């Protein structure tokens, strides 16, 4: 399918489809107002990433452990049983938290990696 | 076990307001700065997706009516504004012999007005309708706009043919199409698709009759904000249309004079053949089962006990209490009092119709524009495809209302939603990143 | 309900090729890792190779790495592995396995969940 | 030189001014429009190379292999006797294929490598 | 501390709030302009980290040695007793300089890096 | 006291207090508003 | 001190009829001629 064509689909299933909602993120003066507008929040995503430690990639993995507060349920329930919808809903009290120990964790892999790198 | 894993490209989305972009297939709705519409746009079904909508909170009416006033003022801004037509007139009746119901409604009105040159002056003589001319007290009189503020005319080359106008979103949201039949505004849709913009909207403009828009998928579909607060509109779409035949018998002649350098004023001229009444021819048998459909859907809302009775707009001003529509570049007032006049209890119809020629749309006070004549007959044919009703105890009473503007163009937006793209989350995944 | 069937050759000489293919029924083949385990005649089991349920990613014992390749398709519901050279010491009963490996999505595994009846291949 | 001084020059030599170029990429509506979609052009083409898996990246291999149906000319013949204008105009007919697999590419690469990172 | 609460404190001290800033740096017509050029700044920012070889790094080592020309001070002297607006005075004379070399650094590794990836 | 130069007597002296001096205003008188219409749209007000 | 990048081994075929740039230029010395004149004096009563 194409644009959005996995939403209704598994959390699972959907992940093969992540390239084509990214392609449709970025494709008179309050038009142009809104061009702007999305071409800041385009780069305000884009900055979120790079801080993480993730860059140009669509699928990140980090060493923040899940709380197991933030939602119980078990892995195969969240991956074949679920939407992002439902997923995002189920999650959102707790986006600023997990956000903010993805940044740190960066910044602590980035001294490490500088320390180590500084070993003759 | 599980840590966290950042996922970018998901397709989640939340309710958003934007800003629109055009897209389309002389006229005063075609727009220069706005772009060519998709030959061949898409569509992508949604399976499993259950999307709430609420046509009452739908921002595109909105949008669609600043842009609606925006396109109308900015085309009709550079051409001739008639400050000098506010004179003191002496008028008298186009035809006193006349015993037709068009009797004393033409007026033959004679006025000074202006010339090229700032020192010379000229006698006009015109034909005015009663409508547009208010006594001041072979009488004296004065254009109704004199009390309210100066008249702009409308360019004579300016169309005002809608144009169907598509509706398409900006990069990083989309347009959910309910696709449900038989929705009624509110609450969710199980045939949810997303497009990139909306099929055309004909910016047509009436009043208490909708007119060349889209049909009910199966029956009639009566839409209401709140059915039992009597202030809310109701909205009536049809699964069948009704045709409706509106004529201008009167090969009427259009004369001009020039008002300055650069200015020139149209005015209607003689009438050629007999005066005629405008009107609108409307079969009565296909009107009756149209309307007795309505009352069957309302019953549905209201009992199988109940009687529902139709009446005639209450008093107020011409713009509100009949219908009004744009006609060949004529604007008609009608009537309707044939129309909804009836008790319902568990071969044609001609309507009236005056023509007057100094406009106030859109509820405004102090934008007056004058319409030129139209030389010769007009005819238009039109396909009624939903009502306006308001509601005023074992009989219900409604009458046409309407008047609100965006009621229209709600009537067409309610099937869309414009939703905002965050295509940025996280879930728990049994995948750790390597460490130092 | 769930089988595995081992189809292959019979006895090979050294500095030949033998390809062993398992054929799967009663369960989606694409959503499990599959492997090879083999069994001298007088010991008991070793690991010889690990392929992911999608096939593109896989992994090999080093005693064979340069001679056996690991291959899948989903579509024919088929494991293959295809071995070269066959040494004295690979004479075995080869078994193909589900289990041992879960694409992240999944809930872990690191262990062999079903078995086929095995194949003996002499050299 | 400068600013498509290579332009001339064989796709060896041109390939060692690659920064030249990208750094004058990025260098009264009307005009902020033009601005405008300046940035929304520069974006989409740092997205396409972010889905590619190149990001931050002038010179990027990747796994596709060479038709051979696209182009049938010998290495050293390309790289040593044509301009990039030249080859532009060869090979404008499979841009969208070679576009294509390259997005194909990465997806295998990226679940590849989370299945990779899974393992205990 | 927020943004900028860093400014008068060490440079050592000071490298733990590099997100801090960072984040602060994206956050009528001409109102309109000033966003636009906004968006051009930061855009000309990462386009010359992403030149260099660094992209999306907030701390990012290189293969440029220091000359001791551009500055002789001793390492802790400038870490511990000296703050960023000191030090971006101090070596302004030369931020040309060091650009440019980091620039050849890093297209001199990009073609090693592709000649070892042609090896067989 | 703030100024640009104060050397300067060209220069403005801007002199910032550090307490507030009330100052009470009054127009005392009783004054009509009448107003005209001077064309469609159009009127004006004047004293009365 | 304006850039000039004499481009080596290049043939780029012009076709100056079909030049967007005379539009552009066009456009622009229309523009400005009627912003530079609009605020001015409209001899109205000369018209006599
Ligand atoms: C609902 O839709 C129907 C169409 O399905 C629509 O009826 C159409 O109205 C237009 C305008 O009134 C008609 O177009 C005119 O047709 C006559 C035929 O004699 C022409 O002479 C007219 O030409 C005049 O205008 C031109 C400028 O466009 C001038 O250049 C010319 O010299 C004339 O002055 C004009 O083409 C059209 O024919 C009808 N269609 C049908 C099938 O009758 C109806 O009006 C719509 N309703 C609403 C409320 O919008
Ligand atoms: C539309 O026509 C109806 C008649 O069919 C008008 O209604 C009548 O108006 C007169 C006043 O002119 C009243 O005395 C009558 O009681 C009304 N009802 C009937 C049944 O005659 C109606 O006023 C017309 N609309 C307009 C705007 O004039
Ligand atoms: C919708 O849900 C059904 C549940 O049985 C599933 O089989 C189907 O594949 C789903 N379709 C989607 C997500 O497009
Ligand atoms: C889970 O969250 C709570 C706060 O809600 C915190 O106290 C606890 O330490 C968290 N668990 C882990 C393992 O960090
Ligand atoms: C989750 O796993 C536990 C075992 O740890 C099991 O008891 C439970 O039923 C599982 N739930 C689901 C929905 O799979
Ligand atoms: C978030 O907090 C609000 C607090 O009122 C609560 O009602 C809501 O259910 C919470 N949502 C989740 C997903 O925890
Ligand atoms: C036009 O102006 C003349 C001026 O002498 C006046 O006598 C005449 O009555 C005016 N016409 C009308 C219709 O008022
Ligand atoms: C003149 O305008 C006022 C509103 O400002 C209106 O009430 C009045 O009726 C108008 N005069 C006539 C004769 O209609
Ligand atoms: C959705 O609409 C399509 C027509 O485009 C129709 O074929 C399909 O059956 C509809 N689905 C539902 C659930 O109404
Ligand atoms: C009016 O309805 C008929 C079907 O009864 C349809 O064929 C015609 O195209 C409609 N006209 C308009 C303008 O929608
Ligand atoms: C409109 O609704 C009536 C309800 O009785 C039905 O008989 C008629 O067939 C419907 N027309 C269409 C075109 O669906
Ligand atoms: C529309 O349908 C919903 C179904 O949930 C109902 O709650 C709502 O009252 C209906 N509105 C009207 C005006 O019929
Ligand atoms: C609908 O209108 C009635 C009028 O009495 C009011 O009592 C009711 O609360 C309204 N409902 C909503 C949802 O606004
Ligand atoms: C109106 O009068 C003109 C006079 O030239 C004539 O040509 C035209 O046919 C007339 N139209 C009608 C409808 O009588
Ligand atoms: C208006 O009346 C005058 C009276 O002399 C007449 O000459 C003129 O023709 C009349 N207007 C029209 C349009 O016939
Ligand atoms: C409207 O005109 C059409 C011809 O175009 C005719 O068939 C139809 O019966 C007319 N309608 C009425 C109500 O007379
Ligand atoms: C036609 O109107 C009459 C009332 O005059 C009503 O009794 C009859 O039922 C109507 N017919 C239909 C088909 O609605
Ligand atoms: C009217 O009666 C029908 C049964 O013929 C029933 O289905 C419907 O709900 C009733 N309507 C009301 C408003 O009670
Ligand atoms: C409405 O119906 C009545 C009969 O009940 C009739 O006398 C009247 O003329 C009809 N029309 C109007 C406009 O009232
Ligand atoms: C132009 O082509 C000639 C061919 O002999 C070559 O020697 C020269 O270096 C080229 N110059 C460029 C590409 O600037
Ligand atoms: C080369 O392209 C053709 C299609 O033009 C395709 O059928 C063929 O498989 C391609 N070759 C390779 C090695 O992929
Ligand atoms: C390309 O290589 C082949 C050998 O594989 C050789 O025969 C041919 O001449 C070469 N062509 C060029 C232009 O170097
Ligand atoms: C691309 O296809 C067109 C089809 O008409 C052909 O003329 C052209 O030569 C092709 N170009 C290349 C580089 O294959
Ligand atoms: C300011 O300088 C003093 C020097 O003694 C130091 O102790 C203090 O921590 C500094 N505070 C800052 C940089 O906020
Ligand atoms: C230091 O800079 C000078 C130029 O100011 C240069 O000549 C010298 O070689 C540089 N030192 C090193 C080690 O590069
Ligand atoms: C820098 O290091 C040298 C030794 O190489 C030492 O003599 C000097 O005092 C140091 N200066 C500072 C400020 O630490
Ligand atoms: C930069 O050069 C100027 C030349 O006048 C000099 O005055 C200034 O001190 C120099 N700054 C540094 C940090 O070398
Ligand atoms: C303000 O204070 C500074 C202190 O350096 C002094 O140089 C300057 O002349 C003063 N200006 C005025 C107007 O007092
Ligand atoms: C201040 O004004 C005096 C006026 O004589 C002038 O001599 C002096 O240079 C001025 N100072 C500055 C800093 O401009
Ligand atoms: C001004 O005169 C009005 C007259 O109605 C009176 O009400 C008002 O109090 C007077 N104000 C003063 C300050 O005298």
């Amino acid at each position: 399918d194409g644009f959005l064509g996995a939403a209704g689909s598994t959390m699972g299933a959907a992940s093969m489809t992540l390239t084509v909602q990214a392609r449709n993120l970025l494709s008179g003066i309050k038009q142009l107002q809104a061009r702007v507008l999305a071409v800041e929040h385009y780069l305000r995503d884009q900055q979120l990433l790079g801080i993480w430690g993730c860059s140009g990639k669509l699928i990140c993995c980090t060493n923040v452990p899940w709380n197991s507060s933030w939602s119980n349920r078990n892995l195969s329930e969240i991956w074949d049983n679920m939407t992002w919808l439902q997923w995002d809903k189920e999650i959102s009290n707790y986006t600023q938290i997990i956000y903010g120990l993805l940044e740190e964790s960066q910044n602590q892999q980035e001294k490490n990696e500088q320390d180590l790198l500084a070993l003759d | 076990n599980l840590w966290v894993t950042v996922y970018y490209g998901v397709p989640v989305w939340k309710d958003a307001e934007t800003t629109l972009f055009c897209a389309s297939d002389h006229n005063v709705w075609a727009t220069h700065a706005c772009v060519p519409t998709d030959p061949n746009p898409q569509e992508i079904h949604l399976e499993n997706v259950t999307e709430e909508f609420n046509m009452w909170k739908n921002n595109m009416v909105e949008q669609m009516h600043e842009d609606i006033i925006s396109l109308w003022d900015q085309s009709l801004k550079p051409c001739v504004k008639l400050t000098p037509l506010c004179v003191t007139l002496q008028c008298t009746n186009y035809a006193p012999k006349l015993r037709s119901m068009m009797r004393g409604e033409i007026k033959n009105c004679s006025f000074n007005m202006t010339t090229e040159l700032r020192d010379k002056k000229q006698k006009v003589y015109s034909l005015f309708y009663r409508l547009d001319v208010v006594q001041i007290n072979n009488k004296e009189y004065r254009l109704i706009n004199c009390n309210t503020s100066a008249i702009t005319q409308a360019c004579p080359k300016v169309s005002f043919e809608p144009i169907p106008i598509h509706y398409c979103a900006p990069a990083g949201f989309a347009i959910l199409k309910c696709k449900d039949k038989k929705f009624n505004g509110t609450g969710p849709c199980q045939n949810v698709s997303t497009v990139q913009c909306t099929h055309g909207i004909k910016p047509v403009v009436s009043t208490q009759l909708l007119l060349n828009g889209s049909l009910a998928e199966e029956e009639v579909i009566i839409r209401s904000e709140n059915i039992t607060n009597n202030a809310k509109n109701i909205l009536v779409q049809l699964n069948t249309s009704v045709q409706i035949n509106c004529t201008r018998p009167s090969n009427n002649t259009v004369k001009s004079i020039r008002i300055g350098p650069g200015q020139a004023f149209y005015y209607f001229g003689d009438v050629l053949g007999h005066v005629r009444m405008a009107h609108c021819n409307i079969s009565k048998a296909t009107w009756n089962e149209t309307l007795g459909k309505v009352v069957k859907q309302l019953r549905k809302h209201f009992g199988n006990n109940t009687i529902i009775r139709f009446a005639q707009s209450s008093g107020g001003d011409l713009e509100v209490t009949t219908h009004s529509f744009n006609c060949g570049g004529e604007f008609f007032y009608c009537n309707t009092s044939g129309l909804f006049n009836s008790t319902w209890i568990s071969d044609s119809l001609i309507l009236p119709c005056w023509i007057k020629q100094i406009i106030n749309m859109w509820q405004r006070i102090g934008q007056a524009m004058y319409a030129p004549p139209i030389q010769g007959v007009i005819r238009c044919v039109s396909n009624i495809t939903g009502l306006i009703l308001t509601r005023d105890s074992t009989t219900e009473t409604f009458r046409p209302g309407g008047g609100d503007m965006r009621d229209n163009w709600r009537s067409e937006l309610y099937k869309y939603k414009v939703v905002k793209i965050e295509p940025l989350g996280v879930a728990p995944t049994r995948c750790k990143r390597r460490t130092v | 309900e769930v089988q595995l069937v081992e189809t292959g050759g019979g006895l090979v000489q050294p500095g030949g090729s033998l390809k062993l293919s398992c054929r799967a029924s009663g369960y989606t083949f694409s959503s499990f890792a599959m492997s090879w385990v083999r069994q001298a005649p007088g010991k008991g089991l070793e690991w010889v190779s690990l392929i992911n349920d999608r096939g593109g990613l896989t992994f090999y014992v080093d005693s064979v790495k340069g001679r056996f390749t690991i291959s899948r398709d989903n579509s024919k519901n088929t494991l293959s592995l295809q071995m070269h050279s066959l040494r004295d010491g690979d004479t075995a009963v080869y078994y193909c396995a589900t289990g041992g490996m879960s694409s992240a999505l999944q809930s872990s595994k690191y262990y062999f969940d079903f078995w086929g009846q095995g194949a003996l291949v002499t050299v």
